[PDB]
C-alpha cells in the first residue's frame, strides 16, 4: 500500500492527539486521545491493506519523508512493517496493541442541540492568540442574540468572568441558552473552516468540529451548562 | 463526573 | 489607532531597549533602558490616539501580529487596551505609568564634539563579530588619520588594550583625540545606515546615532577620554 | 593567504571531525578525529602560506564568513592570525599545536579487498534514515551478488541480527565473503558521490571513501569478519 | 546614572 | 586503536 501526502499530512495532525496509532484496513482512519477527550476521525483516499499498530506514529511518518512516493508499504515477515524503496529497504517495528491507546469503534456522534461554524482564519486566530494571552479555557456561549467563544486564563480566574479574547461564530434565533466550556487542549484540529455540532444532555456533552477533510469531537468540562 | 469521550466509545 | 508593521517593528526594536514603553498621543514614540544608558526615538507614520503605558511590550506586539490588518487599537471601557475589528475582540492590560521607566523629555543633542558615520553592513558586521569574538566593549578613537571602532573584552582585558576587531569608518581631519568607550549591550539600533554624532564634555559624554527611521543614543563608560584643547 | 568558499565549506565539514586542525603551508589540508577512528584528506585550489593550529575551527570559519571573501588570512605581529578585509580587521587566536590533534602524514591507503561505488542521494538516505531508525552501526557485507549496506541499533541488537535498514550499493561478482562494521558516527563524508575501497588483513581494516573534493577513511570495528581465500 | 543628564536637563 | 596502522605508515 502507498500512503499519498494528503493521507501523511492527516495522520502528522493525528499524531498531535495521539503519539501512536491504530491503523485497520480500509479508507478509514481515526485516533483518540490517551485520556479520551479528543477524537479525530478521517475518511482516506488511500487503502490500507492490513492491520498494524503504530507506537511513534510522527516518526514513522518521518521515515515516509525519505523514500519516494511510490515506495511499497507492507507487512514483513516477521509481522513488522516493510517500506519499500527504489534500492533501500526500511524495517519499522509493529507495535504491540497493547501499548497503543485506540478507540473501540467510530463515535456516532447524536444529533446536534446547537449549530454553527468557524472561519479558517478565525480558527487561526484563536489558537496563535490563546498562547500570547494564556488562553487554556473557551466557551462557546450565546450573547445578545450570537454565538460567541470567549477565552479565559483559568488558572488566573477559575471563575471564568475575565474575558480576554471574544470571537463572533454568526447569529442564533433560538431560546435555549448554553455554555460549553471546552479545554484549549484539546483545539487540535487542523487549518482549515469547520462546520460547529454542538450537543448537551444532563450532566454530557461533546462538540464535533466538520472540516473538509476530519471530523473532531472534543468532550465539554463538567463546568458546562444548557438549558432546553 | 466522566471526563473523556466513552460514553460515546461505548455507546 | 492602527499601527502599522513598520510601526511595529520599530516597537519591537525598542522592546530590546525596554520591556515596556509609554505611548502618548501623537506620531512620535521614545524609551529608555532602565539603567538610563540607552535611549531612543521615532517619527512614526502612524497616529497614537490615546496614552497608554505597557508593561509587556513585546507581549503586546505578539498579539498584533496575530490579528487582522483592519483591527482596531482603543481603550476598553475599564481603562485597558481594546484590540478588536467586527468580528473579534482582544483584550490586553494597560500598566500603570509609575510601573514602566520613560524618559521624561526626548534628548535633542543640539552639539557635537565630532561628526562622522557607519555603513548598515558595516554596523552588522561589527554585531556579528562581537558575539563570536565576545566583545562586550567599543572604543571610537582616532589612528593614523582615521575615525576607527576598536572592539575589547573588557572582562579579560580590564584597559582595553588588546583590540580583537577595528573598523575604519572614514578619514579624520584634525588634532583633536579622544577614546569614546560604548558598551556593546546598549548597541541596540536596528540594522540601517546611522550618522555618528560624538559628543564629550569633561567627565559627561554620548553617541548619537541617526537612522533613517530612529535615532539612538548612547552613553559612554566612565574611562572614556578626549582631548580637545586644538 | 586566501580561503575561496569551497575551501572554507571543505574545512566545515572537516570540522565535523574535529573541533580544531593544523593548516601546512601548500595545497592540502587533512584531519583526523581525536578518537582517531576518522580521517579526511582534500587538495585545495588555495595557497596556504603559514602553518598555524587552530583550536576552534568552528567559529574561526564563522568569523570569515562576516567579511569579504578576498579578505587577506596572514600571520599577526602578537604571533596569532590577521584577518584583513577592506574596512576592517579581524584578529583570531592561534593555538599551540599541542593542543590540537592532527594527523602525522596523509594516509597511504592500500589496495582495495573490495570496490563499490554509493551516489549522493542513496547516502543521502542513509544518513537521514539513520537519525530516525536510530541506527548507531551499519555492516558492508554481500548479499546475493550485491553489495549491501544493512543498518543495525547495536543498542538494543547487540548482535547485530535486526536488519533495521538496507540499501543495494552494486553488483558483486566473487566468491569471497565479508562483513564490515562501521560506526555511522565516523559517517561524516560531505554530500555526494563515493567510490568506496574496502580493505582488511587480519584484525586490521578500514573503508576509504573518494570523492569528487575530499576523500574519507573510516577505521572498523572489532566485529568486523572476512575471508579471502576462494 | 546613564544618560540622567539629559534626561534631567 | 583505531586507524594507527595507517596513520604511522
Amino acid at each position: 500500500m502507498k500512503l499519498s501526502k494528503d493521507t501523511t499530512a492527516l495522520l502528522k495532525n493525528f499524531a498531535t492527539i495521539n503519539s501512536g496509532i491504530m491503523l485497520k484496513s480500509g479508507q478509514f482512519i481515526m485516533t483518540r486521545a490517551v485520556n479520551g477527550t479528543t477524537y479525530a476521525e478521517a475518511n482516506i483516499s488511500d487503502v490500507i491493506d492490513f492491520d498494524v499498530a503504530i507506537y511513534d506514529l510522527n516518526g514513522f511518518l518521518g521515515i515516509l519523508s525519505l523514500v519516494n512516493d511510490d515506495a511499497e508499504i507492507s507487512q514483513s515477515e516477521d509481522g513488522n512493517i516493510k517500506i519499500a524503496d527504489a534500492r533501500s529497504t526500511i524495517f519499522w517495528p509493529a507495535a504491540d496493541p497493547s501499548t497503543v491507546v485506540a478507540p473501540n469503534k467510530p463515535i456516532p456522534f447524536p444529533v446536534a442541540s446547537a449549530v454553527t461554524e468557524i472561519k479558517a482564519e478565525d480558527l487561526q486566530q484563536l489558537l496563535r492568540v490563546s498562547r500570547g494571552l494564556q488562553i487554556d479555557t473557551i466557551a462557546i456561549t450565546v450573547k445578545e442574540g450570537k454565538i460567541v467563544i470567549n477565552g479565559f486564563n483559568k488558572v488566573e480566574d477559575s471563575a471564568l468572568t475575565r474575558v480576554k479574547y471574544s470571537l463572533t461564530l454568526g447569529d442564533y434565533d433560538g431560546e435555549n441558552t448554553f455554555n460549553f466550556i471546552i479545554n484549549m487542549a484539546n483545539m487540535k484540529m487542523q487549518p482549515g473552516n469547520y462546520k460547529l455540532l454542538l450537543w448537551a444532555k444532563g450532566k454530557q456533552g461533546a462538540a464535533k468540529f466538520e472540516g473538509e477533510h476530519a471530523n473532531y469531537v472534543v468532550a465539554l468540562e463538567a463546568d458546562s451548562t444548557h438549558d432546553f | 463526573e466522566p471526563e473523556g469521550l466513552d460514553f460515546l466509545f461505548d455507546a
